[PDB]
């Protein structure tokens, strides 16, 4: 992420501030978010996106 | 661990939509097999 | 000449209800969201609670819970006796007969983690009995419960 | 009238409740039921609130 958006500070600052440690975090929390109300798991928050 | 509270707050949410509701509250009893059917029925 | 239908059972006029500031809400102090919980089958609610049985039995269903949390721990204490028992045969195992280095930590690791696990159920089962003692220590009208 | 279907609706939902009260239901199903009702009493005096 900081090879390819690396440049701006604005990435940077997101970077350090976003806390999320982990591509399965992310992919969690963004299940958890986008489709609420239904048992997160790790095939239906891949190919959910 | 995170996953598992996950899973809590989610069902703890009300989701509006009535048929959506309904939806989840059926899900929650398993099926069964032949033999528990006969003695399921032999029951009742 | 008008008619009226008898519903089988109450329902709410929705102008009390959803109408910001809910008018319901406001006259019995309920949060919209609660009472949008209530009224479309959601979450229940408690009406009535009879405080003198509640502060009478306070001791008596104590008793009854200590009882029960006895039993618990004591079948918490059997479950961590069999993990000991478990794993005096996995170290005997291991260091009796030709193993790797690791291997005999391997599964005493393994061991040990699935008593993690049992430590684990059992920290469940204090949650579960000791969340609803203190709900019900707590429990007045007008109180939603989730989770049915 | 465009009304008389929302007054079927709420009768015929109200209908379908005594009948499921009457005959001996799991609490699922005359839940559910009764929800529906509200619903549809809800829909007669104002849609899409």
């Amino acid at each position: 992420i900081v090879e390819r958006f690396g440049f701006s500070e604005i990435m940077r600052s997101t970077l350090e501030k976003d806390n999320t440690v982990g591509t399965d975090e992310a992919l969690l929390d963004i299940y958890r978010k986008l489709r609420p109300g239904e048992p997160p798991t790790k095939e239906s928050a891949q190919t959910l996106l | 661990e995170a996953l598992r509270q996950a899973r809590k707050d989610a069902e703890l949410t009300a989701s509006a939509d009535s048929v959506r509701a309904y939806l989840k509250q059926i899900g929650k009893v398993a099926l069964l097999n032949a033999e528990e059917e006969v003695e399921l029925a032999k029951r009742i | 000449r008008m008619g009226h239908i008898e519903l089988a059972a109450p329902v709410t006029h929705i102008w009390y209800f959803k109408g910001v500031p809910s008018r319901l809400g406001y006259l019995l102090d309920l949060a919209p969201k609660d009472l949008e919980k209530i009224i479309y089958f959601a979450a229940y609610v408690i009406t009535s609670v009879d405080e003198e049985m509640r502060h009478n039995e306070l001791s008596t269903l104590e008793a009854e819970m200590a009882v029960e949390r006895k039993a618990v721990e004591d079948q918490r204490d059997g479950e961590l006796e069999a993990r000991a028992q478990k794993l005096e045969a996995d170290l005997a195992e291991l260091e009796a007969e030709g193993a790797k280095a690791d291997a005999r930590r391997k599964v005493r690791d393994g061991g040990e983690r699935e008593m993690r696990q049992i430590r684990d159920r059992a920290q469940r089962e204090l949650d579960r009995l000791e969340d609803i003692w203190s709900t019900f220590t707590k429990l007045a009208p007008k109180q939603l419960i989730v989770d049915e | 009238s465009d009304l008389n279907d929302l007054y079927r609706r709420v009768i015929n939902r109200n209908n379908r409740l005594k009948r499921l009260i009457d005959l001996g239901a799991p609490e699922i199903i005359v839940n559910n039921e009764k929800r529906m009702l509200q619903e549809s009493v809800d829909a007669l005096f104002d849609n899409g609130r």
